[PDB]
């Protein structure tokens, strides 16, 4: 551990909205950078968003900027991904991850050490 | 594998020495141009050490005379503290910047927790 447990997925219409949550176990949450990744059918896992341990900075894939927002609550040991204005291209399994990067390297899956089992998102035309 | 190998935590003895490992495998074509070590206090880190084009520079008074950073082996920028204090307990960041002559830049960082034990 940390164990990371995602929820909040669903099937939604294009233009619609979901919020993913990731609940972390342990007491060391507040020291980790947290991220969201996604894997679409027949494609490789890709970066979505990340947030520094202190909440000081956030980072986004170009394709989700302004539509998705990552946030964290170090007191509740939770990270969120608000997903607005959803597009069919956003369909994927979404995974929460924790790593010991500080402000650099957050787009790289190799810089994370813990991963959840994921939650499924489908957006339909 | 992450670029920087830094353990999630290290425990050192009060009043003694500790080593905070930070190592990587150098890649041909890149030059290491900056190493920064930082310490948390409390929601923001402050720089305690810089290695740049003009050498090694301790950047906080309370580490003066107590802080060394390895330089002998390429890829090893581990930090050693002497005369460990209880107020040295914190999270420490190793941050390394690489460049090419034509201006490309890559940066990585990684955090360890230093515990101090009596």
């Amino acid at each position: 551990q940390v164990q990371l447990v995602e929820s909040g997925g669903g099937l939604v219409q294009a233009g619609g909205s979901l919020r993913l949550s990731c609940a972390a176990s342990g007491r060391t949450f507040s020291s980790y950078g947290m991220g969201w990744f996604r894997q679409a059918p027949g494609k490789e896992r890709e970066f979505v968003a990340a947030i520094r341990w202190n909440g000081g900075s956030t980072y986004y894939a170009d394709s989700v900027k302004g539509r998705f927002t990552i946030s964290r609550d170090n007191a509740k040991n939770t990270v969120y991904l608000q997903m607005n204005s959803l597009k069919p291209e956003d369909t994927a399994v979404y995974y929460c991850a924790a790593g010991r990067w500080d402000k650099y390297g957050s787009s790289f899956q190799d810089e994370y050490d813990y991963w959840g089992q994921g939650t499924q998102v489908t957006v339909s035309s | 594998r992450p670029i920087l190998e830094v353990p999630e935590s290290v425990t050192g003895p009060w009043k003694g020495d500790v080593n905070l490992p930070c190592t990587y495998d150098p890649l041909q074509g890149y030059t290491q141009v900056l190493v920064k070590w930082l310490v948390q206090r409390g929601s923001d880190p402050v720089t305690i050490f810089l290695r740049d084009s003009s050498g090694d520079h301790i950047q906080q008074a309370k580490y003066q005379g107590r802080l060394h950073v390895s330089h002998k082996v390429p890829g090893d920028v581990s930090l050693q503290l002497s005369t460990l204090e209880m107020d040295d307990r914190s999270h420490y960041t190793c941050e390394v910047t690489w460049q090419t002559p034509d201006g490309n830049q890559v940066v990585r960082d990684k955090i360890t927790e230093l515990r101090v034990q009596k």
